[PDB]
């Protein structure tokens, strides 16, 4: 315990911080997927962006969350900027990977480690 | 002023593994023995956590070893016990360790083989 | 957007590969962002995993026009974690083909600055005389480039028996090489122009933005490590700096014209004074031991054997240690635990520091200035992306 | 086929390969070469076996020729020498 | 032997002792090394003071930053330790200081007191994690626009988690888990048998 | 008391008296370079590389030799002291063959380190080098004796820790060659140690000759299933196949050592061995299928088939993870018909005190025992690193060893009460000369080897056993946690199955034959397809296919104890865990997935999904298995007896017989042992 504070002195404050970022991204996915030309649906985009903010709800430490905000707006910049290109948004949806199924049977019928 | 926590540091979210390899991935603490070829001890001084081996598929066209598991040769050094299970605990990776075992000392004297009696 | 515009990686202009996203107002630079990294290889890391031997060809690569100049900074900065020095004619080979190589960085960057500008035929009339310098590095080393001559305990194989004659006859001609170049850039009443008062860089931000190199020394800043802290024989040596007033483009060119001719000056003195002696440490510990001598004594197969397959064993210790690599300060910060294979090694590139002030250097420039600018910071991206 | 006689088989889905293109493999084996070496022949109960040449052959071992139910053979050049 | 010249190992550790007492408060070992240069180790808190101290004292000039660098012992508390190494163009010198940071716990940005470290702070972000306060700019510089992970922490893998292929189904270049062809083979080299130390 | 304190370099360590001076650096944690000196050898003082220089004396002393006396401050890296090492590394190399890249102890060498770390730079012996003449000391050990530096450890280990008494030293002066005199084998268990006891590459191992070298090989530290021991050992694998199993050190199971067969059977593990599903086919031979196709082979016939119809004969390496696998599933279809081929009897009180099949005075409680009364078994070749525990006993203590067995070469001297089961009662009556021998015996312990158990009158023998220790233990008066009945197994997956409550024997297979088995593993002849039911399906769960496998309806493939993280037990009860070495070959899986996956297929799912969960499950069922490397102290001998007591049974005249009489008997005995060419090559060489 005893740690030094980062950005907000509490949770509460840092999901101050998460909301104006999610509103950020929201408000951009759209502009993203017509300046990159990206073959996706804006509102698809936007569930993505939702994927992503919760992909790490469980974070209970207002340490971890505020340097995933700085981390997550920095990614805001380069993407609202055009300096990743289409190969690197697309990224996010995995496109071209195939999905791993989950279920037990299925691993053993494929690997020798799951 | 600082804040409390109570949160045990986990970082798995800063990171950045994929999320397979940090629930699948069992790493081990251990000090490591000696090769019984040679009678050095430097290496079984530090501890050392191994993540779990996984596969490695020979290759069609040269035979070459190929393997899939990005965490497989890196092994961490890790001066104490407690050093070291704390790295597991904030990285997220499952931990058993594994008491070092050292020689027992042992009584030894030139003089007594050389008891006839025994 | 002020109608952002990637310099583009691919770029005649562009050394290498340099995104510099830039702003521009019809034709002037209001902001430089070079981006970096489209070189990044893994230099650092990858060191970790390997022996100190066999992450020195690593160090040849890291900036490549100067090839063996890198090298002695590694050298150096093992043989100190190791307290060993080289033996006295390693020294002085390592200053003669550490002012051979300052030569060919300089050939290359005032040639392909020129390029750049737009000046065709300097580029090719020095790189003849570059070609005849490989050939040594050739003959001395087996590679043309990333030759791995220079190894962390003196050098590896004696020179050749008639190199030395031969870096005679060529360094008694280079000189009316340069001159010539000279008759052509130096006053020519366009070559000012396009680099006279073209980013100059006051004494004191040059010293803060840590530039250390001509960038330094053209601003009048005088420091040259190898006069300030010598190292290897180039305290035996004399030579002087080139240092220079109203420090701008085509200053600090004169600037690289002059040390090519100060290395003229250093590598006559190295021919005319290298010792008789051994090029490797004598320390089968450190440098490993002779073909004829593993192949008939134990002691020596045994200590090649260890040497090759696991390595040095240096002894726990951190340092950083410069030399004047034709860019600048080249640094190596080699923390090493006892292990034969490094702990980290932060290599100081001159080149990432210069480039951070091309944002500084470039201002209300058009985009003909940035390339000039570009061009005077001999940024070679090897170092830069590391 | 090569000193090991690798045989990507009639079977195998890797023998694809040579289709149009031929196989690297050895002629003159080393396997049989030293087999073909005259066995050289000494007076003393040890000799030396430098590889032939000192600095460009192998390191120096010396062989016990001692038995001369056996032909002590260089563990580096594979010649046996006849005591 | 290397040339050792007493004579520094002097100067520079009486400078180390000037330093130690001039700030007592943020210094918290100081000690010239064989290879004969310095180190001062400072509170992570002492960033800025130490740093403005050297940069603008009569008697320590330290005018330009060579390098801003963290190693990263895992084994560590604080994982990176931060080490800045500065020069003196006026008296001829060099000192080091080194701070700790572990990966949740930023330290300040001397983007003020030098702004070399513009740039070299953006690097240690990028490869070990470290985010430093007040920086103008603090973004990646040397990994790839849409990269996962810090690299240089002892805690990734080489090779890494993803590798690039180009795609016709799609067109596009995609990222794909690594799978290589030929593992790095891991020798193990440390020996047994230790060397007495001198 | 009985501290000296002596200052190794001015660190006062405090020491034993009778320590000798390389011991007092150990604690303080200084190395002395050291040849001819093992731990658990004798002192010999041979090499003398180990000279190092008390404080104010006049010469430098050995360290491995002079016990450390009051305040003599050990300077162990004085100017002295390394003219003491750069001069005798003068002299081991100076008669050394160079043929470092033809030692397979390349990167192995305790000599070329202290050379590269304490030796010389150079060398000064212009003169000619010597060589000796190769010889045969076996199939196992290449003696490329011209490496020797006449150190003796071997002749050492070849008399104290085996007792084999048969290398010795030949000769004086620079032709001293450590070799048998006549060329007689060095045939013994406990024999592969020479080569990792050898700090020179002299005599290494032969089917390791140049597989490798030691670098680039990776290490993984895993457990011995080929005898019941558990000896610790570290498997060597380079780009995923196993190159060598050398053994780690585990102080009260393996000191370092282990044993030749679970050494040279790392090849038998790579041939012969089941890697896809096989299916019997239409025409009646087994054919390569996918698993769906295989899995529902078996579930099929598992759901038509009610309990006490489906029978599991488990046996010989699988791990308690398939074991709990295994009896989970078929109780999900109630059959608890769950066996072991190794009948341990179990007429009163078996399986459910776990004390009465377990050796719960330690490997590490033989060196403070007082009299051992062997009873019906060869522990050499049942046991060789607990037969090693009681020769240790015998020469640095004092055991006095009786066997109730065959007369047979036990390395030691024992007295030979007879070959009957019967005098366990003359000795019960206190009849029999030996019955006093124990009375004197204040700390003494029985073993009764399961090979005895293992005819038709073991639950007798065990019977008449517990009524001796009964009164030995009433008459000496010898403590409660001292315990003196104890039973050594032979099959490693034997105190794990007993322990998850499998019941031993096959006999309830035999009275009742049912319709499906699904043999976990078992190559023996517990029960053939003609003894089968008319159905006679039977589905072999394995790795090599031996015997099981050309009598077997479907082919399940699994892995073996270099393939998974299965738990094993050795005989005292103390759990242990092996790492994955190398993932399991072809299409081959884990065994207890397979189990998992088919009760998928069948609907009667197990719980687990995830090892960790069925180490959860090992938790409900019993302890041991959950706690790696920790002995159950507490046993309830006192209600077993009384159990004992009610049975009543005859214990057939014929003499109790190990069925290992000779070493030949020894090499092949499980299945990777007897798919095993270098096992093969020492059987034809005995032969
Ligand atoms: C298509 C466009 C692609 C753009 C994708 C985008 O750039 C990548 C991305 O969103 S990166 C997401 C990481 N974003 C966080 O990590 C915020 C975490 N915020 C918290 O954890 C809060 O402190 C709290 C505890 C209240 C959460 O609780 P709640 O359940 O959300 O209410
Ligand atoms: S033993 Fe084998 S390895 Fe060690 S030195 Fe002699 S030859 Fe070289
Ligand atoms: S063989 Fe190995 S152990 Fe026996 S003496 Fe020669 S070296 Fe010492
Ligand atoms: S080690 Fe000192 S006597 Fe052999
Ligand atoms: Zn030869």
């Amino acid at each position: 315990t005893s740690v030094k504070p980062i950005f907000s002195r509490d949770l509460n404050e840092a999901k101050r911080r998460v909301r104006e970022l999610y509103r950020a991204w929201y408000r951009e996915v759209p502009n993203t997927v017509h300046l990159m030309q990206l073959d996706i649906t804006v509102k698809q985009g936007r569930d993505k962006v939702r994927e992503m903010f919760m992909k790490n709800a469980h974070v209970t430490d207002p340490r971890v969350v505020d340097l995933l905000v700085i981390k997550g707006k920095m990614e805001l910049q380069e993407t609202i900027k055009v300096w990743k290109q289409r190969t690197h948004v697309m990224r996010f949806f995995h496109e071209t990977e195939t999905p791993r199924p989950k279920d037990f049977l299925s691993k053993f019928y494929m690997g020798h480690d799951p | 002023q600082l804040i409390t926590v109570d949160e045990k540091l986990d970082i798995t979210t800063l990171t950045g593994v994929p999320e397979e390899h940090i629930k699948t991935r069992k790493v081990r603490i251990f000090v490591p023995a000696r090769n019984n070829m040679q009678s050095g001890v430097n290496n079984t001084k530090k501890w050392k956590m191994e993540f779990d081996t996984r596969e490695r598929w020979e290759n069609p066209l040269m035979g070459w070893a190929s393997t899939a598991d990005p965490l497989s040769n890196m092994v961490l050094t890790f001066s104490a016990k407690e050093d070291a299970i704390a790295f597991a605990e904030k990285n997220g990776w499952s931990y058993d360790v594994e008491e070092k075992k050292v020689p027992k000392p042992k009584s030894k004297s030139y003089g007594a083989n050389f008891s006839w009696n025994k | 957007t002020n109608m952002t515009l990637n310099f583009g990686p691919q770029h005649p202009a562009a050394h290498g590969v340099l995104r510099l996203v830039l702003e521009l107002s019809g034709e002037m630079v209001r902001k430089c962002d070079p981006h970096i990294g489209l070189l990044h290889r893994g230099t650092e890391k990858l060191i970790e995993y390997k022996t100190y031997l066999q992450a020195l060809p690593y160090f040849d690569r890291l900036d490549y026009v100067s090839m063996m100049c890198n090298e002695q900074a590694y050298s150096i900065a093992v043989e100190k974690l190791l307290n060993i020095q080289p033996p006295p004619r390693a020294q002085w080979i390592r200053v003669l083909f550490g002012e051979i190589t300052r030569i060919l960085n300089h050939i290359m960057a005032v040639t392909t600055h020129a390029l750049d500008i737009g000046a065709m035929t300097p580029f090719f009339w020095m790189f003849e005389e570059r070609e005849k310098m490989f050939e040594f590095y050739e003959r001395v080393s087996g590679a043309r480039m990333h030759a791995a001559y220079i190894r962390p305990g003196g050098v590896h194989q004696d020179l050749p028996l008639g190199l030395l004659d031969d870096i005679y006859e060529f360094s008694k001609n280079f000189s009316l090489r340069i001159d010539e170049v000279e008759e052509m850039l130096t006053n020519n009443r366009i070559w000012r122009n396009r680099t006279v008062d073209i980013g100059v860089v006051t004494a004191e931000d040059a010293l803060n933005y840590g530039f250390s190199g001509v960038m330094l020394r053209g601003s009048g800043i005088q420091w040259d490590l190898r006069k300030t802290q010598p190292y290897d024989v180039y305290d035996q040596v004399e030579f002087d700096v080139p240092i220079g007033s109203r420090g701008d483009c085509y200053d600090r060119y004169l600037c690289r014209v002059e040390e090519m001719r100060q290395s003229l000056r250093i590598i006559e003195q190295c021919l005319n004074k290298m010792p008789p002696g051994e090029i490797k440490v004598d320390d089968a510990k450190v440098s490993p031991p002779k073909r004829a001598e593993m192949k008939t004594s134990m002691e020596s197969l045994i200590h090649h054997f260890k040497l090759y397959t696991e390595g040095y064993q240096v002894p726990p210790g951190a340092t950083y240690t410069a030399i004047e690599a034709p860019k600048g300060e080249f640094g190596v910060y080699l923390v090493s635990d006892g292990s034969s294979r490094p702990y980290r090694c932060k290599i100081k590139a001159p080149g990432f520091a210069h480039l951070a002030g091309l944002d500084k250097m470039s201002k209300g420039h058009m985009l003909a200035d940035v390339v000039a600018i570009i061009g005077t910071q001999d940024i070679v991206f090897g170092e830069i992306d590391r | 086929i090569t000193h090991t006689g690798q045989v990507y088989d009639e079977k195998d889905y890797r023998r694809v390969r040579f289709v149009d293109r031929q196989k690297e493999v050895n002629e003159n084996f080393a396997i049989d070469l030293i087999a073909q070496q005259p066995v050289n022949e000494v007076e003393h109960r040890i000799i030396a076996c430098d590889g032939g040449g000192g600095a460009l052959g192998h390191p120096k071992v010396y062989i016990n020729l001692d038995k001369e139910t056996k032909t002590g053979t260089c563990g580096y050049c594979g010649l046996q020498f006849k005591q | 032997v290397r040339p050792r010249s007493d004579v520094t190992h002097k100067q520079l550790s009486a400078f180390g002792e000037y330093v130690a007492e001039i700030l007592p408060k943020y210094v918290q070992q100081v000690q010239v090394s064989c290879l004969d240069e310095l180190e001062i180790c400072i509170h992570p808190d002492g960033v800025i003071p130490t740093l403005t101290f050297l940069r603008d004292h009569t008697n320590a000039q330290f005018k330009s930053l060579a390098d801003l660098t963290a190693v990263d012992v895992p084994t560590r508390q604080n994982r990176f330790e931060i080490v800045y190494n500065l020069l003196s163009l006026r008296f001829n010198s060099r000192i080091r200081v080194k701070t700790y940071a572990d990966e949740l716990t930023p330290i300040d940005s001397i983007v003020s007191v030098h702004i070399a470290a513009n740039w070299y702070e953006r690097e240690v972000w990028d490869m070990f994690g470290v985010f430093f306060f007040n920086h103008p700019d603090l973004r990646r510089i040397l990994t790839d626009y849409g990269f996962e992970g810090h690299p240089f922490r002892k805690d990734f893998p080489l090779t890494g988690y993803v590798e690039l292929r180009y795609d016709d189904e799609v067109k596009r270049v995609v990222a794909e888990p690594v799978e290589l062809a030929q593992e790095f083979r891991k020798f193990d080299l440390n020996s047994p048998w230790e060397a007495f130390p001198a | 008391s009985n501290l000296i304190e002596v200052f190794v370099d001015g660190q006062s360590v405090m020491v034993e008296p009778g320590t000798t001076v390389l011991q007092a650096c150990e604690k303080v944690g200084m190395q002395i370079p050291r040849f001819c000196y093992h731990e658990r050898l004798s002192v010999a003082g041979n090499c003398r590389m180990c000279l190092v220089e008390i404080e104010k004396a006049p010469k430098v002393v050995a360290a491995c030799a002079m016990p450390v006396m009051k305040g003599w401050n050990i300077l162990t890296n004085s100017e002295k002291s390394k003219k003491a090492r750069e001069g005798v590394m003068e002299f081991l190399l100076a008669n050394h063959p160079l043929d470092c890249p033809i030692c397979d102890q390349g990167g192995e060498c305790d000599l070329q380190d202290q050379s590269m770390m304490f030796g010389s730079d150079r060398s000064r012996f212009l003169e000619g080098k010597r060589a000796v003449e190769d010889k045969n000391i076996g199939p196992l050990v290449k003696t490329i004796m011209t490496r020797c530096i006449q150190c003796t450890r071997c002749i050492r280990f070849a008399s104290e820790i085996a007792g084999v008494d048969d290398l010795g030293t030949t000769g004086r002066g620079n032709d001293m060659q450590v070799g048998t005199y006549i060329e007689k084998m060095f045939m013994s268990e406990l024999s592969g140690n020479v080569i990792d006891i050898c700090p020179v590459g002299a005599l290494t191992s032969k089917p390791y000759a140049f597989t490798a070298r030691p670098w680039e090989t990776r290490k993984t530290e895993s457990i011995d299933v080929m005898d019941a021991v558990g000896s610790n050992i570290v498997v060597s694998t380079r780009t995923g196949e196993v190159m060598r199993i050398l053994p780690r050190m585990h102080e009260d199971i393996n000191e370092e050592w282990i044993s030749d067969k679970t050494r040279f059977a790392y090849d038998g593990l790579k041939r012969q061995r089941l890697t896809e599903p096989m299916v019997r086919n239409e025409k009646g031979l087994l054919t390569y299928t996918s698993w769906e196709d295989a899995l529902s082979r078996v579930a099929g016939m598992l759901q038509n088939f009610e309990g006490n119809a489906v029978a599991a004969i488990a046996g010989g390496l699988v791990d308690a993870e398939a074991l709990v696998a295994l009896k989970d599933l078929l109780n999900k279809v109630d059959s608890d018909n769950l066996c072991t081929e190794e009948i341990f009897p179990t007429e009163g009180a078996g399986t459910d005190l776990r004390s009465n099949y377990l050796l719960n005075t330690t490997i590490a409680g033989v060196e403070e025992a007082d009299v051992v009364l062997l009873v019906g078994t060869n522990p050499r070749f049942e046991a060789p690193l607990f037969n090693a525990r009681i020769r240790k006993s015998w020469l640095h203590n004092d055991l006095k060893v009786a066997l109730i067995g065959s007369p047979v070469d036990l390395t030691y001297r024992y007295d030979h009460l007879g070959d009957s089961p019967k005098i366990l009662q003359d000795i019960a009556s206190g009849r029999h000369s030996f019955c006093e021998v124990l009375k004197d015996a204040k700390k003494p312990m029985v073993v009764l080897g399961s090979s005895a158990l293992q005819r038709d009158d073991g639950a007798a023998i065990l019977v008449a056993v517990s009524n001796m220790v009964q009164k030995i233990r009433v008459t000496t008066g010898v403590a409660a946690e001292w315990k003196v009945m104890n039973i050594l197994h032979r099959i490693a997956s034997q105190v794990a199955a007993l322990d998850l409550g499998y019941k031993p024997g096959v006999e309830a297979i035999r009275k009742n034959p049912p319709k499906m088995l699904f043999l976990l593993g078992a190559d023996g002849g517990c029960i053939t397809r003609q003894d089968l039911p008319k159905d006679c399906f039977i589905v072999y769960q394995g790795h090599h296919g031996d015997v099981g496998a050309p009598m077997a309806d479907v082919i399940l493939p699994g892995a073996a104890y270099t393939e998974k993280s299965a738990t094993y037990v050795n005989t005292e009860g103390r759990a242990q865990q092996t790492k994955v070495a190398v993932t399991p070959p072809g299409l081959a899986r884990e065994d207890w997935k397979i189990i998992r996956a088919l009760s998928e297929i069948a609907g009667i799912t197990l719980p687990y999904d995830t090892l960790d969960q069925v180490r959860n499950r090992l938790e409900e069922v019993s302890p041991n298995l959950v706690r790696y490397d920790d002995i159950e102290e507490t046993n309830y001998f006192q209600q077993a007896s009384e159990l004992a007591k009610l049975v009543n049974q005859e214990v057939l005249a014929d003499p109790l017989v190990p069925p290992q009489l000779t070493i030949k008997d020894f090499y092949m005995t499980d299945s990777i042992s007897r798919a095993s060419q270098t096992m093969a090559k020492c059987v034809k060489a005995v032969t």
